[PDB]
């Protein structure tokens, strides 16, 4: 059923996901403070 | 005037030509396919499925007929082996004249929408130039392609009205047309598993005529329309290249590690059966379990099938080939005819002993005996002087059991060793060579020509990816740089965000 | 190749790497080295009377 | 240009050329459809490979009986 | 119905023949002792 | 701002490399990797 | 012939470990790669002198 | 040498096929100027 | 024939050579 | 004014890098393939997988250090950190080849997010995108040699490993074991590849000595505005002196660097296309004709068969310690030699 | 040109080399350590001079399986224990 | 373990010393970011 | 006025920081004896 | 059938050489 | 191979008809 592996796979999921989210993050906040004038 | 590799662009505002160019290429792949289906029968032998099957003969397009439940001949023979047969229209030769015909008709329409060219269709009525409503095409095209998936998986597939698809043991020795049943759990994404193709197809065509009809009734965002030149034919052909050498890249790999649908009577064996002696293990559990079950060394290996056997053959290994080996596999090491027979060697001490199998990355390899240790017993020495292995020092005898050399025993060391050169490639047949004047030297299987042409393609076509999408993206500077691009929106600093000249300081 | 021409030759690590009993512990050069070795012993096969390929 | 009969009934199917929802539209919910693709070609994937291993998927050519 | 006004005119140069011809000649001698084998 | 004269943080900088790469290069013939 | 130069100068040498060989093969890789550098980086920034239906 | 029967064939064409493509365009650009 | 073969197409080779030299398009000034 | 653009705007701006929205997939990956070579050539061994040792850790140096693929035995795993053979542990990960894995897959997807680049920087400056188009080659050369090469064969451990003395070893086990060197798609590699190298040193060299008087100077470098709209040097002169030293010259400076693009580009996606022959042992390791005569005429000698010989040679005295997993023991009696050596 | 300080003007800074004589010999000691207490042949599996075979062996422990694998090495750890 | 400590002790008065020495001027950039 | 932290400064360290800390493992390695 | 394999390439001469020279002059012909 | 030859001429004959059928030059009445 819900196997080592498949575990894992979530495991490998969520690390992902909280790397790109918290990459993006960081990058929505950074572009707010620090905008071109124009 | 145009270069020579730019004569094609006059289609690109020519939707009416754009049609007649593509009929006409669809008029060639369905002539070829007929042409090379009616080569392919005029040169195949039916007579031997076991030995002799199409495989070993450079068979390409039959094994993708028979793979969809084309089985027989016209003639009356069958791929199976089973005569008397009647396949009605749809035989080997039925399909082929069907592609011919139909080849024929393409071409024919391919002129008349060349000399139409000018439909009212392909104009905007707003503007009255030629324009073509991507998005909605897409659209259209996706919805029917769903349909036609989901009728490839739900009618013909199933046997609900269709003859199913070529199905067999896991080795290869029982396989034919069968209707399958859609598995629906999560085994159906095993590539193994027949069923999950059903399933596959009855799915994913219903999400294609959702996504059809979604794409025929919702307009595409601004936003992506811009991004993607959408306006742009040429965007088109960029992303459809790329899904055409991911698909040609899935193909390659299913073809070479082996799925439901490359089915091991259609194409041969995979180089990985070899690896993992697929082959060897089963063979022994059959002769393992006629010993436990009483019976003789002589009945234990007669009883095990010649086309079992057949695969226990590194010649049918489709990584033993060369790019200029051409032909059938048969050109090399001959007709297969017989197995001789399971061969066991014994030194003068009565041990067993056993011929090291030759590796699929080796053109030669040494002929070295081992006990069933792992001990270097016996071997064939380069030099002689200070040999102590040698077949003539060991007393190496070869014994057979089971096929054509069943209950034989060789003693005298020339033959012996002759054996011995041959065990290196698995178990042991005799061969035709005359017939064919072959020459003795491996060939691969259509699973490694069919393998190596797609993964090829596929490279060649990512490259074609990046040139036509280049192409989209970069359509207004393809002549060249604006000649008014001045040193400011270049030079460093001047502007905030690149390129972007609202953004001075 | 106009300095090995007076055979001052590659690097040799063949079995510059040991253990502390002096087990030679093979890197990649030593798998090359017995790539050479392989072309050394076959090349020219007839030509050699003597046991070095002084030349 | 030549109008034919077959050219009127398909007329309207080659008549929204360039008409576009504004803004965004849909790209939001294509990226949901987008990311779920990804992940379950990755498990695809995973099976084929063998890291990703399931009870009762048998990744061989045994699992034809 | 008018003429198909998507007609464009084709060229080769010389050079580009001269070229074109060396690629050919020069593949045919490297290939052909593998079609030969 | 400008204190420190860059001929001499070049100097110091090359000095600190050949040390180290020295460094390496005597390992080559001490310890693990010599042959001995 | 030059194949056969090669195999036994590998054999008799270890040219692959020899420093001045591999100068070579950074002088070889690097020539071609600075070769397609430049020819792509004076070909992207062509000045536009001619239509699409011509060479550039 | 018993070499593949069909490799002059193949050469032939190999040769003649794209070499003639060739000549067609050029023959005709120059009928132009 | 294979002989024939490989002389052929390098004896076409070392022709064009002669014409790509003697016979090429003159490179004229602006 | 979303906040999607404004991430565009910040990703765009002009600075001492530039970042882009190819730098979000470029940079952690470049970043991390080659940190993995450093950390896996300072302190990883290979000894379990290789029997190995390959880091200066253990006492190798530069030419002999490496990040060496995986054992034969773990077939083409992704050997994920967190996969089934590893279970999270970063130490037997390190000790059963998941850097190799971590190296070539950050490694492929950086070179994605580099052409990425490549596109997004020339749409910003408004330059065509033929730099990207040419850098096609090196992808090409890479996912053919450390993807599909090994994909085609039992695993990733016949692909190359990340060292000096290692793509040596794998520059001779092609020669041995697929006669690679016989290859044509090879042969037009090399071609391109010496071609460039010598159309980069010929277009050079000509410029340089062709220059125009353009400053009193004896070094002419000064003389040169970038802003100039005058060529350099003189394309007449240049034109005149190869016609009538080498026969033929360039007349035309854009087919000139197309050329240059085009020669090495082209050699390089040749020699991927072969290494994909490779991935199914799809060689071209012999001449049937010449081996039939060899087989009946023992006087028949060639250079063709002088190099099997050598192949030979090199197969059966690497192969034991190149596969350990195979466990070849090859009595000395079996060695292929010439007489004496 | 981009606004970032040149580096040229950064590496003469007083301050700079303030802090950065303090910062390049702490990761230079910092990656000493690693090696000298014996940190690193942990974290990274790899054998000491001593660890490669056990004493009679002349045996590589190489891995043979793949899901057991880390099972195998664990073992030819323990047959030098 | 204990090595660890060892080992990262000199970077964080690495981190600590330039922490010190350049907060007055990292405050003063903040400050510009609106 | 110029920015102390960028884009830049954190390239930069990304880089320098463990090639110093690297420089000095393999530093002590040149002392290993067996 | 044990027919002459000369007689495959003499075929193929036969009709592409001639072909080729009408084709060569009948394109020069039309962009002119 | 013979059989193949054949019938590749005898086809190619027939789209030659085809060809000046239907592409013909015009005749018109100058
Ligand atoms: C150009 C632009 C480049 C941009 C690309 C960017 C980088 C993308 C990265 C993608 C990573 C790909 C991972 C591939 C892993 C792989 O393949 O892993 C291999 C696995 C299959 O695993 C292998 O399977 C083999 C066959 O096993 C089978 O056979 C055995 C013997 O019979 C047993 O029966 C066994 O049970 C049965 O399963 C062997 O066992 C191998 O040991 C085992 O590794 O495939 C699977 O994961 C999936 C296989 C099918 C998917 C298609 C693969 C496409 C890539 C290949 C295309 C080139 C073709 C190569 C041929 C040359
Ligand atoms: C590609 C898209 C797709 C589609 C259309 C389906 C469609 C289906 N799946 Mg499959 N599945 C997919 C992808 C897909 N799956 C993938 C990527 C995986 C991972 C391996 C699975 C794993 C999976 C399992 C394990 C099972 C299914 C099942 C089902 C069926 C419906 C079950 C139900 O009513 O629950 C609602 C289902 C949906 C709303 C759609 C799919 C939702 C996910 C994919 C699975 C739900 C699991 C379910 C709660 C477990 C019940 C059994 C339990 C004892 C373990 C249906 C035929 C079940 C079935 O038929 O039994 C054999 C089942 O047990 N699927
Ligand atoms: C996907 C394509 C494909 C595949 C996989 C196959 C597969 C096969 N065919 Mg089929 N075939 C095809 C297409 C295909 N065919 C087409 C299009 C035709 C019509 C031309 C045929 C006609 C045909 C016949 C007539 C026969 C086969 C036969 C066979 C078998 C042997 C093949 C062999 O020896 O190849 C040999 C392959 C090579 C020698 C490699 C050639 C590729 C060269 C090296 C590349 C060219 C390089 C190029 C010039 C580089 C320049 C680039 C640069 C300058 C930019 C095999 C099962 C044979 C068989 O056994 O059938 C019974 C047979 O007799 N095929
Ligand atoms: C669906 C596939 C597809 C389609 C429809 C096109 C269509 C086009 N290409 Mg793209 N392209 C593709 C695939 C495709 N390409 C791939 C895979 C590559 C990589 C090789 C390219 C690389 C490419 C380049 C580099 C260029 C184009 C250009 C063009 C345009 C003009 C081409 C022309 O006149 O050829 C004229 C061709 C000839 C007169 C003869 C070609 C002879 C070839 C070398 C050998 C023939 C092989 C034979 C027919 C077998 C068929 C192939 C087999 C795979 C089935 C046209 C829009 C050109 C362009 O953009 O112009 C603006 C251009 O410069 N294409
Ligand atoms: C990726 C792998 C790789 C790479 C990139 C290289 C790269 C190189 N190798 Mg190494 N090599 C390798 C693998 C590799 N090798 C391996 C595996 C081995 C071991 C088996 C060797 C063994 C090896 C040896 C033994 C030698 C090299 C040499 C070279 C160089 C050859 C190019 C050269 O000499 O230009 C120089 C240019 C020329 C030689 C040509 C001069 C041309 C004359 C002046 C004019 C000719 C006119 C012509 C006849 C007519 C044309 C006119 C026309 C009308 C016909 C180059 C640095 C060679 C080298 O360093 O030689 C100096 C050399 O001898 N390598
Ligand atoms: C951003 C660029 C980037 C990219 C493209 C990759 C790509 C990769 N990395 Mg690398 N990695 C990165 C950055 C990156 N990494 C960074 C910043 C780190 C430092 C932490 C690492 C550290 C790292 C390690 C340590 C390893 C990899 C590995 C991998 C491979 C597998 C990744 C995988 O399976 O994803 C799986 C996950 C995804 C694809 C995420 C999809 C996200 C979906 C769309 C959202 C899901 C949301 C969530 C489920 C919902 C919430 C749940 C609920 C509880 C609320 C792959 C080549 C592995 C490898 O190389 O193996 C050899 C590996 O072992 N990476
Ligand atoms: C071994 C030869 C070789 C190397 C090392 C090399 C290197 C490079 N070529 C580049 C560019 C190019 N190469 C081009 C043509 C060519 N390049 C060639 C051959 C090479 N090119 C050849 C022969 C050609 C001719 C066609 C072009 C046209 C370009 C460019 O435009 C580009 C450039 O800007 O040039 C100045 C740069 C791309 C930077 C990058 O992706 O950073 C990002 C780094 C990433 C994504 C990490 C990749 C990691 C790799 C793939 C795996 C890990 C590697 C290990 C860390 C190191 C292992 C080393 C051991 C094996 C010894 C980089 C300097
Ligand atoms: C249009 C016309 C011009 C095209 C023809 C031009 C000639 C080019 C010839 C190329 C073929 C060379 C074959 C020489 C061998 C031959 O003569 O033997 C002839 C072999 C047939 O094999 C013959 O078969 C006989 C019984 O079947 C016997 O076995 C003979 O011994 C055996 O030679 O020809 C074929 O196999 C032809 C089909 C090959 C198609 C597979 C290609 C797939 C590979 C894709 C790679 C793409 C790479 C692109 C890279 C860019
Ligand atoms: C008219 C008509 C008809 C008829 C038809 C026909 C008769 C047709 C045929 C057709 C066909 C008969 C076709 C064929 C085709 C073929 C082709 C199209 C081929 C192709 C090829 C290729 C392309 C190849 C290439 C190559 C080579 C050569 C070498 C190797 C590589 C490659 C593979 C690349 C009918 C009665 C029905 C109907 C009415 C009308
Ligand atoms: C893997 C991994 C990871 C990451 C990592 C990294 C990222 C790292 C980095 C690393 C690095 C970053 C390192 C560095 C190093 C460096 C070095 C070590 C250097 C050296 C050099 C030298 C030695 C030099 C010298 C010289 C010479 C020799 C000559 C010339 C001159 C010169 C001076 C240059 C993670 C965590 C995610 C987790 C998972 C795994
Ligand atoms: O490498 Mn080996 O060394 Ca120079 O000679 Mn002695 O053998 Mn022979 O002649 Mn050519 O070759
Ligand atoms: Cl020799
Ligand atoms: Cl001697
Ligand atoms: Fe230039």
């Amino acid at each position: 059923t819900i196997t080592p592996s498949l575990k894992g796979f979530f495991i490998g999921l969520l690390s992902g996901a909280v790397v790109l989210g918290l990459t993006f993050a960081v990058l929505i906040a950074i572009s707010q403070i620090d905008k071109v004038q124009r | 005037g145009l270069p020579w590799y730019r004569v094609h662009t006059v289609l690109i505002n020519d939707p009416g030509r754009l049609i007649a160019a593509h009929l006409m290429h669809t008029a060639l792949v369905a002539g070829w396919a007929g042409s090379m289906a009616l080569y392919e029968l005029a040169t195949f032998d039916p007579s031997d499925p076991v030995l002799n099957p199409m495989w070993r003969q450079g068979m390409f397009v039959l094994p993708f007929m028979a793979r969809l439940g084309v089985t027989g001949s016209w003639s009356g023979w069958s791929i199976t082996g089973e005569t008397g047969i009647d396949p009605g229209f749809w035989s080997f030769e039925g399909v082929a004249l069907a592609h011919i015909v139909l080849s024929g008709l393409l071409f024919l329409a391919a002129c008349w929408h060349w000399v139409y060219w000018d439909l009212e269709l392909f104009r905007d009525p707003r503007t009255g130039e030629p324009a073509l409503d991507l998005p909605k095409m897409f659209g259209i095209h996706l919805f029917l392609a769903g349909l036609l998936c989901f009728g490839f998986g739900a009618f013909h597939l199933t046997g609900l009205f269709g003859p199913g698809m070529w199905v067999s043991d896991p080795y290869g020795l029982t396989g034919s047309v069968q209707p399958v049943a859609p598995e629906w759990g999560p085994d159906g994404f095993n590539p193994y598993n027949p069923g999950g193709v059903v399933a596959h197809h009855i799915a994913a065509g219903i999400v294609g005529i959702i996504a059809g009809l979604f794409h025929i009734l919702v307009r595409p965002p601004q936003r992506l329309y811009k991004a993607l030149r959408m306006g742009n034919i040429e965007t088109v052909l960029s992303s459809s290249i790329a899904a055409v050498f991911f698909a040609a890249f899935v193909v390659a790999g299913t073809m070479w590690y082996g799925s439901a649908t490359t089915p091991i009577e259609l194409f041969g064996p995979t180089r990985y059966q070899w690896d993992s002696s697929y082959f060897q293990q089963e063979i022994n559990r059959r002769v393992q379990a006629s010993l436990a079950s009483g019976a003789t060394l002589e009945e234990a290996w007669s009883a095990i099938p010649e086309k079992l056997a057949f695969y226990d053959y590194i010649g049918n290994n489709p990584a033993k080939g060369g790019l200029f080996r051409t032909g059938p596999m048969n050109k090399g090491d001959g007709i297969a005819q017989a197995w001789k027979g399971h061969a066991v060697f014994r030194n003068k001490e009565g041990e067993e002993l056993f011929v090291r199998r030759m590796p699929a990355f080796f053109e030669s390899f040494p002929v070295i005996l081992t006990d069933k240790n792992g001990v270097v017993k016996a071997d064939i020495p380069f030099r002689r002087a200070e040999s102590k292995y040698s077949f003539e020092q060991q007393g190496v005898t070869v014994s057979f059991y089971g096929g054509e050399l069943n209950g034989q025993t060789f003693t005298d060391p020339p033959t012996v060793k002759s054996y011995a050169r041959k065990a290196i490639f698995g178990e042991i047949f005799e061969f035709d060579t005359e017939t064919l004047n072959s020459d003795g030297i491996f060939r691969t299987s259509p699973r490694g020509w069919f393998t190596f042409a797609h993964a090829v393609f596929a490279l060649l076509f990512f490259f074609g990816h990046i040139w036509h999408g280049a192409r989209t993206l970069f359509r207004d500077v393809f002549s060249g740089i604006d000649p008014e691009l001045s040193p400011e929106q270049v030079e460093w600093g001047f502007y905030q965000k690149v390129g972007d000249v609202t953004t001075r300081r | 190749i106009s300095t090995m021409a007076f055979n001052l030759n590659g690097f040799n690590f063949n079995h510059s790497v040991i253990d502390a009993k002096g087990n030679v512990i093979n890197t990649w050069a030593d798998i090359i080295n017995r790539a050479n070795l392989g072309m050394e012993v076959m090349h020219e096969r007839n030509a050699h009377n003597f046991p070095l390929d002084l030349a | 240009a030549r109008r034919t009969w077959l050219g009127d009934i398909l007329r309207p199917l080659n008549s929204e050329y360039g008409k576009v929802a504004p803004g965004w539209g849909t790209t939001p919910l294509m990226a949901v459809f987008m990311g779920l693709f990804l992940v379950f070609l990755l498990i695809i994937l995973e099976i084929y490979n063998s890291t990703l291993i399931l009870d009762g998927v048998n990744v061989s050519w045994k699992a034809l009986g | 119905m008018e003429p198909n006004p998507n007609r464009q005119p084709v060229e080769l140069n010389r050079t580009s023949l001269y070229l074109g011809l060396l690629l050919i000649l020069v593949l045919a001698l490297l290939f052909s002792s593998y079609f030969f084998n | 701002g400008g204190r420190i004269p860059l001929w001499i943080v070049a100097t110091v900088a090359g000095m600190g490399v050949i040390v180290i790469v020295g460094l390496f290069f005597y390992g080559a013939y001490a310890g693990l990797g010599s042959s001995l | 012939g030059t194949f056969n130069f090669m195999i036994v100068f590998q054999a008799e040498h270890n040219i692959l470990m020899h420093p001045f060989h591999q100068l070579g093969v950074a002088g070889v890789f690097g020539g071609a790669l600075f070769c397609a550098m430049h020819g792509s980086l004076v070909t992207s920034s062509l000045i536009r002198e001619t239509t699409e239906t011509e060479s550039a | 040498m018993e070499v593949n029967q069909l490799g002059l064939i193949a050469t032939a064409l190999f040769v003649l096929v794209p070499s003639v493509f060739l000549i067609i365009l050029y023959v005709q650009t120059e009928s132009q100027q | 024939m294979e002989t024939i073969t490989y002389v052929f197409i390098f004896a076409c080779i070392i022709a064009l050579f002669f014409f790509a030299i003697f016979f090429r398009e003159p490179p004229r000034i602006t | 004014r979303g906040w999607f653009d404004i991430l565009d705007d910040w990703l765009k701006r002009d600075r001492f890098v530039f970042v882009g929205w190819s730098g979000i997939l470029l940079f952690p990956c470049a970043y991390l393939a080659l940190g993995g070579w450093l950390t896996g050539t300072t302190f990883v061994t290979s000894w379990y997988t290789h029997g190995l040792a390959s880091s200066y850790l253990e006492g190798c140096n530069f030419l002999t250090v490496a990040v060496s693929t995986p054992a034969n035995s773990m077939g083409h795993s992704l050997l994920l950190l967190w996969g089934p053979e590893a279970q999270g542990d970063f130490t037997r990960w390190c000790q059963l080849g998941g850097l190799w894995t971590f190296i070539a897959l950050h490694g492929a997807f950086g070179l994605i997010g580099f052409m990425l680049r490549q596109f997004e920087i020339a749409r910003l400056v408004g330059v065509r995108p033929y730099n990207a188009i040419a850098f096609s080659a090196p992808i090409a050369v890479f996912v053919s040699v450390f993807l599909i090469y090994p994909l085609g064969q039992s695993s990733w451990f016949f692909a190359p490993s990340f060292g000096v003395a290692a793509i040596f070893r794998f520059l001779l086990f092609f020669q041995g074991f697929h006669n690679w060197t016989l290859n044509p798609f090879h042969m037009m590699g090399v071609a391109g590849v010496l071609g460039g190298a010598l159309l980069c040193a010929i277009h050079g060299a000509t410029v340089e000595n062709t220059l125009f008087q353009d400053g009193e100077g004896a070094s002419t470098f000064r003389a040169f505005n970038p802003t100039q709209a005058e060529e350099t040097y003189s394309m007449v002169t240049a034109n005149r002196f190869w016609s009538q030293i080498f026969g033929i010259a360039f007349s035309n400076k854009r087919w000139l660097h197309f050329f240059m693009l085009f020669v090495p580009v082209t050699g390089l996606w040749m020699s991927a296309i072969g290494v994909v022959g490779l991935a199914l042992n799809l060689r071209s390791y012999d001449f049937i004709s010449q081996e039939i005569r060899a087989a009946e005429d023992p006087e028949f000698e060639t250079f063709y068969t002088k190099n099997l010989l050598l192949n030979e040679g090199i197969r059966a005295w690497m192969a034991p310690q190149d596969q350990p997993h195979e466990n070849f023991v090859f009595p000395e009696e079996v060695l292929p030699r010439g007489n004496a050596l | 040109t981009t606004g970032e300080r040149p580096f040229s003007d950064i590496i003469t800074s007083v301050r700079y080399w303030v802090i950065h004589s303090i910062t390049i010999p702490a990761l230079f000691i910092a990656g000493w350590l690693f090696v000298s207490t014996g940190l690193a042949y942990d974290v990274f599996g790899t054998p000491r001079p001593d660890s490669y075979y056990a004493q009679e062996q002349r045996s590589i422990p190489l891995v043979t399986d793949r899901f057991e694998a880390k099972q195998q090495v664990e073992t030819f750890l323990e047959q030098l224990k | 373990d204990w090595r660890v400590l060892v080992v990262l002790l000199p970077v964080l008065l690495a981190a600590g010393w330039a922490v010190r020495n350049i907060l007055p001027y990292a405050v003063k950039q903040v400050q510009k970011l609106l | 006025s110029y920015p102390i932290f960028t884009v830049r400064w954190v390239a930069v360290h990304t880089l320098a920081v463990p090639t110093i800390f690297f420089l000095g493992a393999i530093a002590a390695m040149q002392f290993i004896q067996r």
